[PDB]
């Protein structure tokens, strides 16, 4: 359950992140690539590369999924539902993935958001990480 | 380790421009707030009841200090971080009775220090070579259990 | 998501299990704190030695809560809550922990119940613990 | 490894008892059911599609079969289960790219297989045994990432 407290400062700091959603989607991504290059393997097909075009639409792909979880916080397995089905059946992403991507995304806004990367708001956008990644794993049949 | 002349020097020359008296603490605080289980361990260090009780806390301080001296100390030795850490190991391992998820947790936290205080310094390829040093830490810590 | 198949199969066991429900937490946290003796330090003032009363005792208590979950497998957060409340605020309860005596529940029924334990049972049996793990976590604050 | 000879003697008795031609894809098998993204894997081993299709399929059953080789092989090595696995690693690690954590889940689906076979006989300080034993593998079997 996230708390009053955590909508808040997740909302914040999403506001705060502003219009390089996408720019910040694109740079966990490679950060996850590069620490754990394990995770690479569900995207042969993608260059993977510095500059990569496919990972920077995916980086804006990703990061609206996460605003539209944001923007509907209260019901995340009805707005993440297609996405569920998406990573746990199709892609069959291992639930180990989404610890790393999520540390990768927190590592990103830490390097972005000096101001706004509180202990406290590292503590809500830390559960709101793992909440989106229960509902994206709650779909394996 | 596998870390490369360049994941070296990725490593060790932002590590030279570390505030060692504060990182250690920030990490140790980060993690109780983050991970407040962890506060179990900590029972006897005074006021851990919000964020910023526990960042204003100088015995987390002062420990965190001590954290920080043991990573420094990994880093001049990723031949034999085993060794290096076994006496902390035996602590962690059979004295304190920590899961080694912890270890990982709080290296992860670390980085997360790293970045904040670095910012565009603290690169996917300069968190890659550091992610390498805190899970050697975290394994070598948990050799105890192994 | 529990599927209504998870539901019939975790039901199934569950009845299956029988009044032995109470001896089989007993011997479930037994085998954590043998096999994984980190668990132990939450338990400093039970005797944890084979035939502990208050082990036993433990044991019953632990199994009724996840007959209760059972009971109410469509709302496990509501029934749960409190305990919930314990394990998280109180207790401190690592989530690794609840991964650790998943696995012996799991290993205890094996140990147990030789028809019952088919494949797609053990599946439905992991999710439903999962779960159960899930909202006994929910609560970190 | 941290096995005594109580433990070994638990161990060894027990896995003398072990069908070793369907134990191996009893497990992998199950693993496969209950950890359905592990089926990435295994897409080349046709149909994985119900319980009963993984459980019946002889490429599942034989390559189980292969998989419980390797502990029979980790079970006479248990002073060097780095170097009997190290090949292992290399392959799971470097070409296959599997997460480790299922190192970790395959052991533990093995132990679920073993109580359920043996039932009163894997007594919890038998398990007690055999989790060393599964720890120390999937340990050994990811040092190419540590
Ligand atoms: C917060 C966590 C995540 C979010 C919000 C997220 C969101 C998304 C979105 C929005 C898409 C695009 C769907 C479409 O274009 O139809 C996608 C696709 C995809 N995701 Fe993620 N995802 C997450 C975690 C992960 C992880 C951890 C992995 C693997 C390590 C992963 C692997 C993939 C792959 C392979 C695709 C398909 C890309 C392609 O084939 O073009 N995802 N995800
Ligand atoms: C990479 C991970 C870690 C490192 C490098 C580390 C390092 C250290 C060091 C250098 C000390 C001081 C020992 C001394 O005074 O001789 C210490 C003590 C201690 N650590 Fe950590 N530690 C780590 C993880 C953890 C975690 C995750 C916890 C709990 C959640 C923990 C709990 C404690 C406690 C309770 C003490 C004080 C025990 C005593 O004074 O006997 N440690 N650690
Ligand atoms: C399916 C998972 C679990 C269930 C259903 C469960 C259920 C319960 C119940 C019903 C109680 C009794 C509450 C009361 O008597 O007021 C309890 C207490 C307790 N639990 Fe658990 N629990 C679970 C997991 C865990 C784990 C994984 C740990 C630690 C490794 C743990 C540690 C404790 C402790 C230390 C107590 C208090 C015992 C005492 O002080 O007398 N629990 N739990
Ligand atoms: C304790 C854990 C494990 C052990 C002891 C083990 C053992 C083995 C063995 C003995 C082989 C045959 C290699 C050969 O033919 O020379 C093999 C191959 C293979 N393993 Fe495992 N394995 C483990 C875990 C896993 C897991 C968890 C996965 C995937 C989820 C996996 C995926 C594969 C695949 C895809 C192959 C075939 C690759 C090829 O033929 O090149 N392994 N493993």
């Amino acid at each position: 359950v996230l708390s009053p407290a955590d909508k808040t400062n997740v909302k914040a700091a999403w506001g705060k992140v502003g219009a390089h959603a996408g720019e910040y989607g694109a740079e966990a991504l490679e950060r996850m690539f590069l620490s754990f290059p394990t995770t690479k393997t569900y995207f042969p097909h993608f260059d993977l590369s510095h500059g990569s075009a496919q990972v920077k639409g995916h980086g804006k792909k990703m990061a609206d999924a996460l605003t539209n979880a944001v923007a509907h916080v209260d019901d995340m397995p009805n707005a993440l539902s297609a996405l569920s089905d998406l990573h746990a059946h199709k892609l069959r992403v291992d639930p180990v993935n989404f610890k790393l991507l999520s540390h990768c995304l927190l590592v990103t806004l830490a390097a972005h958001l000096p101001a706004e990367f509180t202990p406290a708001v590292h503590a809500s956008l830390d559960k709101f990480l793992a909440s989106v990644s229960t509902v994206l794993t709650s779909k394996y049949r | 380790v596998h870390l490369t002349p360049e994941e070296k020097s990725a490593v060790t020359a932002l590590w030279g421009k570390v505030n060692v008296d504060e990182v250690g603490g920030e990490a140790l605080g980060r993690l109780l707030v983050v991970y407040p289980w962890t506060q179990r361990f900590f029972e006897s260090f005074g006021d851990l009841s919000t964020p910023d009780a526990v960042m204003g806390n100088p015995k987390v301080k002062a420990h965190g200090k001590k954290v920080l001296g043991a990573f420094s100390d990994g880093l001049a030795h990723l031949d034999n971080l085993k060794g290096t850490f076994a006496t902390l190991s035996e602590l962690h391992c059979d004295k304190l009775h920590v899961d080694p998820e912890n270890f990982r947790l709080l290296g992860n936290v670390l980085v997360c220090v790293l970045a904040h205080h670095f910012g565009k310094e603290f690169t996917p390829p300069v968190q890659a070579a550091y992610q390498k040093v805190v899970a050697g830490v975290a394994n070598a810590l948990a050799h105890k259990y192994h």
